[PDB]
């Protein structure tokens, strides 16, 4: 049934399973019109497929051109992520597919359940947990690979960098969900922590900056930090 | 005007003949029902005073034989019958109704209620719901499965519906996922009333036998049924003028009889909201919409 803290190392057991987050599928600005009515313009979105295990992150690109003459395009983004999570599995050979496959939003789970009908063996799983995926498009390099598609693509990246040489998957995903916490509360501060230092950089073929175990520890604390500073600043604690 | 006679009366019951009953005591002189009208489709049902477990009964069509109830002790309940021996059963019927040991079936000469409620139910399709080929009438009660309960556990004493899935691959076409969960209009018309049911008679057939097994014998299995073929053709886009008429007034019936005490059991919630209020038939349904209103606004 549901993926909540009860049942949350069964995320890095050896059952291949995947995240599926569609909250920056349908992406819009919203304006005025010359008449002086609202509007909106579509920009381009993204399926963030992650399995928590490996740090695998298929990256389905969606572009404008996928909702031109559509209508009811909220509803139609759910069955579009829905139609290319099933294209994704049935592109992997078999003992490649998952077993599971856990949506961030409820509101996903018939969309993928139905077309998942040729896989009763796959599970379709909802989840308590509020994870921060939304917060993908503020890792730089996820940003700029989505703005420049011109077509429908899907990008391939480890969102772990080379982590799990050295920690386990466990506590790759719990610093993932903390760097993406952070990123979600306050986007400016936590780029700051992230940069700060121009000593550290980021590989080419990576997405965040070279810490250190030790430098680690230190980034890792100072988003905690900042979530309760921000967890302050929007209550008065 | 035909008869279904019993053997004798040993022990205290409510005995139902279709929307009607009477409660017969203990070893009461009571030898049957008379003046059934011909034409339709009957049910004779029971509910014994010491156990009110087990509601239960009998489809039958006085036009395909002659039928008794006669008290299986062994058993423990009331069986249906057929005699054979016509000269038989017609000397048996007489010397009852001349000492006046039957009841009469009571119908109002206004009231077409019995017929609003099994227009489309024949006998025929009865038999194949319920098998039992050996006998001409079909055994019911309130703990009977369906078909489709089993596959989610005695085949014999199952109620086989036409099984419908909102979301299975009978119900939705490769390649138009979205369009066929959304509007359910190819898996009502193409896939069930085309492909299995071959018309809306015996599609609205089924439907009402659903539901009055579902009312007379609280067969949960019947009620799952009746909302389901309900759902799916609320939820069509597509539907024939002629069948959306024809369905807001056999619901209407079945909402007009249905007891008030017994809405909470036997209606969802879910399925009339949908059904009244938000699907593509939300406006087709003038009558059914008025009495759900007027009779249970709670519910709504
Ligand atoms: C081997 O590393 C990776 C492999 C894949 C494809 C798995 O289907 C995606 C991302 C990766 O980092
Ligand atoms: C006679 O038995 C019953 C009759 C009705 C319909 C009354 O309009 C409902 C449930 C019953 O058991």
């Amino acid at each position: 049934g549901a993926m909540n803290s009860s049942n949350y190392a069964e995320l890095f057991n050896n059952d291949i399973k995947l995240f599926v987050d569609d909250t920056n599928v349908y992406r819009v600005t919203v304006h005025k019109t010359f008449e002086g009515n609202v509007a909106t313009k579509a920009i381009n979105g993204c399926i963030f497929t992650l399995n928590p295990k490996t740090g695998h992150l298929f990256l389905k690109i969606i572009h404008t051109s996928v909702w031109a003459g559509q209508k009811r395009l909220s509803q139609l983004a759910k069955w579009k992520t829905a139609e290319e999570v099933s294209a994704l599995v049935r592109s992997l050979p078999k003992e490649e597919q998952p077993k599971q496959i856990i949506v961030t939003r409820k509101a996903m789970l018939d969309p993928l359940e139905v077309h998942m009908l040729d896989f009763p063996n796959i599970a379709i799983r909802p989840t308590e947990l509020r994870l921060p995926f939304s917060a993908a498009m503020s890792i730089d390099k996820l940003s700029d690979v989505v703005m420049k598609a011109t077509e429908p693509q899907m990008v391939l990246f480890n969102i772990y960098d080379d982590w799990l040489d050295r920690i386990s998957s466990y506590t790759a995903f719990s610093r993932l969900t903390l760097l993406l916490r952070a990123l979600k509360t306050n986007e400016e501060s936590a780029k700051m922590i992230l940069l700060s230092d121009p000593t550290i950089t980021i590989k080419s073929y990576h997405l965040w900056p070279s810490f250190t175990d030790e430098q680690w520890i230190t980034i890792e604390s100072q988003m905690r930090d900042l979530i309760l500073t921000e967890y302050g600043r929007k209550y008065n604690v | 005007m035909n008869t279904v006679p019993f053997t004798s009366a040993p022990i205290e019951v409510t005995i139902g003949i279709d929307q009607y009953s009477f409660n017969v005591k203990e070893n009461q002189p009571f030898h049957g029902i008379k003046d059934i009208p011909i034409g339709h489709v009957h049910v004779i049902h029971f509910q014994h005073a010491d156990n009110s477990s087990m509601r239960y009964g009998y489809w039958f069509d006085c036009r395909m034989g002659n039928f008794y109830i006669q008290y299986d002790p062994k058993d423990g309940l009331y069986k249906m019958m057929e005699e054979r021996d016509g000269a038989k059963f017609e000397n048996i019927v007489h010397n009852f109704k001349e000492r006046q040991m039957m009841v009469s079936y009571p119908k109002i000469d206004e009231d077409d209620t019995w017929y609003n409620l099994t227009e489309f139910v024949q006998m025929d399709k009865i038999r194949k719901i319920v098998r039992k080929d050996e006998n001409q009438f079909s055994y019911v009660d309130s703990s009977m499965t369906t078909v489709q309960e089993n596959e989610l556990s005695d085949p014999a004493h199952s109620l086989n519906y036409t099984v419908i899935n909102f979301k299975s691959r009978e119900a939705i076409r490769p390649g138009h996922e979205m369009e066929d969960f959304l509007d359910k209009s190819y898996y009502l018309n193409t896939v069930m009333l085309q492909g299995i049911f071959k018309n809306s008679s015996n599609y609205f057939g089924e439907l009402q036998f659903a539901f009055l097994n579902a009312m007379f014998f609280g067969n949960y299995g019947s009620s799952l049924q009746w909302h389901a073929m309900i759902e799916l053709i609320c939820s069509s886009a597509t539907v024939p003028k002629h069948m959306l008429d024809k369905l807001d007034e056999i619901l209407y019936y079945q909402i007009k009889t249905l007891p008030e005490q017994y809405s909470d059991i036997l209606l969802n919630e879910r399925v009339w909201n949908i059904c009244l209020y938000s699907s593509f038939q939300k406006n087709s349904l003038h009558n059914t919409e008025k009495i759900m209103e007027n009779k249970y606004p709670e519910l709504l």
